[PDB]
């Protein structure tokens, strides 16, 4: 968990306007030592953290990096693959609501999980064992933003007032995945577009 | 390479109408408010002959009225397009999955035959022989499910004549006018003219086509205000909320009023002179078509009736049997119908308004998907918003579908596979219906 | 407007207004007007756009029955102009209570006599019967 979340901070720390700052030319590379004043100045990399992500970076001759390629390295695989671990931990959490050494084990993993609350979607079904079961899955960050669209709000709208003023509740969730199935093809033309 | 590049600046400029169709609309209301702020001046002089002159001293009145006329007109036309490139492909998708649906599940054009009384069925029939069906929906394989189907029982031969697919292709083991698909063309251009959106729309711009012919057919477009604001629409729609209900009470209103007239011509004809001047007397109810117009358009409109605008009845024979007449018009037409007539539009604008309330209201004290009120979850702080946020919540079921659509078949899990055979099968068991994870483990979860 | 009334005794008319402010039912009924304001707003709105439109139509067609003039020597015509047209149809045929056909000339014997006929009717109706009674609903529902 430590692994991933030093590397899931360094997109938002690199993105900072402080590092905008501290790299006026914008070129995408970096000394070390000003890497190091950066990340001192943000105030959320511990030293271990920094002296890490030091030995990580393949400096030059010169004492200088392309921190792109470093965070395009480092912070890609981790948001690939600690998804998993978030979602493990979420379905302990929710499962097993009532248990300390669970709770101590998740303390080191708040700013993980906080990292994937937005791209963790949860959902109830009823299961095959007659019982209702929670489904955890990931939601890409263009699905949001194709949810919001104005088109797309209009349709949610009128379909929300037809369905409840008078879709009735008997072949409303039929209506429901209809409207689904709409929303997504408007939401990839909405990607065309 | 020219005549071949140009392909991306095109797509580039349909994407950018498409993507703009709001401002769009908004911007040609601005420009027609503009328009008809200036036609506000115009002003008839002779100097036999009329002639409409912009009686303005600043002078730039009549070119900005015809810039703006140009403007508008561009705009409009942009409007028809972006429309066109941002909704009608969505018309398009769900006529297209209804008639997939309607052929593989019901045999619609081979186990049964459409309706004739329905126009849909009837030229849906146009399309399914294309090769270009279905263009917008996803299944690709759907004229091969129904043939495979409906061969056994009907014959693959017939089949595939009917879907228009060749024998060759259906067996196979696993010129611009021939390339364009004119049949499917022609039923899509059906398919959009009969949506009421892009109707509106061709209006818009017919409308503003004739403003150049006549400047003050560009006051049609102010009306566009009671289609962009939702109270002036639910004003619009309670006028046919209760349209039969309302032409009905306007044929007893005739009636009624043509009784009167039947009664009045028989025996109160003397009392419908018009005229002030005795030597030209322009008596009212010497005809019966006479009389029946000036009682629908004088006396009804009038306050007190047709007693108001006719003569006195005092000191004659027919007094009497005239004050009966005079009071029953008042009562029966004035005070009794027009009222009805007036509440078959209030009534129906106050609950038009009533069931938006009722919706809101209703979305805010239930879960959509489970049906259960939010009394139960607001045993916790802010139990009802958690449950519809993060527990049950319409949007993460939507990207459930999509997440499933685009992950790999020997990908999925157990739930995703169960979910996935139930919407395949299309039974809705799945979704948790008056249930939930609390109730579910209210005791162990706490 | 205390300080006023020594400039001028009835500015301390507008004093009066305090009893609105000073009863609960008077405030309320003073609120009635603003409870439902956008809705107002939108409703005055479209009804200044209907009249537009009516205007529009006789000041293209009906324009010699604007004549509100008695002496044939100095004619008073409303509709030869659009602001004056329209400032005739918002003013007088709003507040007359059976349209505009109540305060123009009578169309009989004309070649418009039908249109003229079609034109006062929906004036009536669309005007005085249907917007009007929305616009006072709008007031006295929110005051219920
Ligand atoms: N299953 C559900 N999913 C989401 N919201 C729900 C659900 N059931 C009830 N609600 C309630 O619906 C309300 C949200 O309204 P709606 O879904 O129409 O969109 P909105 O966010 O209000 O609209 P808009 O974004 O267009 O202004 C919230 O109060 C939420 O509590
Ligand atoms: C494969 N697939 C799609 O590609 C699809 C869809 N709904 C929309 N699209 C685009 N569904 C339900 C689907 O199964
Ligand atoms: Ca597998
Ligand atoms: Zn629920």
């Amino acid at each position: 968990l430590k692994f991933f979340d030093m590397f899931l901070k360094l997109k938002d720390l690199t993105s900072s306007d402080t590092f905008k700052e501290y790299d006026p030319d914008g070129k995408g590379i970096i000394s070390k030592k000003e890497f190091q004043k950066a990340m001192e100045g943000q105030k959320q990399y511990t030293q271990s953290e920094i002296d890490f992500l030091l030995s990580c970076a393949e400096a030059d001759e010169n004492d200088m990096f392309n921190y792109v390629d470093f965070v395009d390295r480092f912070h890609e695989p981790a948001k690939d693959i600690g998804f998993n671990v978030a979602v493990l931990l979420t379905n302990l959490s929710e499962h097993m609501p009532n248990d300390s050494r669970l709770k101590c084990l998740l303390d080191p993993a708040g700013s993980v999980l906080n990292y994937f609350e937005p791209y963790l979607g949860r959902i109830e079904i009823m299961g095959g064992a007659k019982k209702i079961e929670r489904v955890y899955f990931e939601i890409s960050e263009s699905s949001r933003t194709q949810w919001e669209k104005p088109q797309v709000k209009e349709s949610k709208r009128q379909f929300i007032f037809d369905v409840v003023n008078e879709g009735g509740e008997q072949e409303k969730m039929e209506l429901f995945v209809n409207f689904c199935e709409d929303t997504i093809f408007e939401m990839q033309l909405a990607s065309q577009i | 390479n020219f005549f071949k590049g140009l392909e991306i600046y095109q797509t580039k400029l349909l994407h950018y109408l498409a993507r703009n169709f709001y401002n769009l609309r908004f911007l040609a209301l601005f420009v027609a408010f503009a328009i008809n702020f200036i036609l506000l001046f115009y002003k008839v002089t002779e100097e036999a002959m009329v002639f409409f002159v912009l009686q303005e001293s600043t002078g730039y009145m009549a070119p900005a009225l015809r810039a703006l006329a140009i403007i508008h007109t561009v705009i409009s036309l942009v409007c028809v397009v972006g429309y066109y490139c941002l909704k009608v492909p969505l018309v398009v998708f769900k006529r297209e999955k209804e008639i997939a649906r309607k052929l593989e599940f019901d045999g619609l054009y081979i186990t049964e035959q459409p309706s004739e009384d329905d126009i849909k069925g009837q030229w849906d029939r146009l399309v399914i022989n294309t090769p270009s069906f279905p263009n917008n929906y996803w299944d690709k394989f759907v004229k091969r499910k129904v043939i495979n189907k409906y061969g056994d029982l009907y014959g693959a031969e017939r089949i595939a004549e009917l879907l228009g697919l060749d024998k060759n292709a259906l067996d196979f083991s696993p010129s611009w006018l021939s390339s364009i698909d004119m049949k499917y063309h022609i039923w899509k251009l059906g398919v959009v003219f009969t949506d009421n959106s892009f109707l509106y729309l061709a209006w818009y711009t017919t409308m503003s086509v004739l403003g150049h012919y006549n400047n003050f057919f560009f006051a049609a477009h102010l009306l566009d205000i009671a289609m962009g604001f939702k109270t002036l629409r639910t004003i619009l729609s309670s006028v046919t909320h209760n349209g039969k209900q309302l032409v009905l009470t306007v044929g007893l209103l005739a009636v009624v009023v043509y009784l009167y007239t039947v009664v009045a011509f028989n025996f109160f004809r003397k009392f419908y002179n018009k005229s002030e001047d005795d030597d030209e007397p322009d008596m009212k109810c010497d005809d019966m078509m006479t009389c029946y117009l000036f009682h629908m358009y004088v006396g009804v409109r009038a306050g007190g009736g047709i007693g108001d605008e006719i003569e006195d009845p005092a000191g004659d024979p027919y007094e009497m049997y005239r004050i009966v007449f005079d009071i029953t018009f008042f009562f029966f037409v004035i005070v009794i119908l027009l009222a009805i007539i007036q509440g078959l539009i209030i009534d129906a604008f106050g609950e038009l308004r009533d069931q938006q309330e009722q919706v809101r209201e209703d979305m805010e004290t239930k879960c959509f998907i489970c049906g259960i009120g939010n009394d139960y979850f607001d045993t916790t702080p802010h139990g009802f918003e958690t449950h519809t946020l993060q527990e049950h919540n319409l949007a993460n079921y939507l990207f459930f579908l999509m997440y499933l659509i685009n992950k790999d078949e020997t990908e999925h899990t157990g739930q995703e596979s169960y979910v996935w055979k139930m919407y395949q099968e299309r039974c809705w068991d799945f979704f948790p219906a008056g249930d939930c994870f609390r109730k579910q483990y209210e005791d162990q979860l706490g």
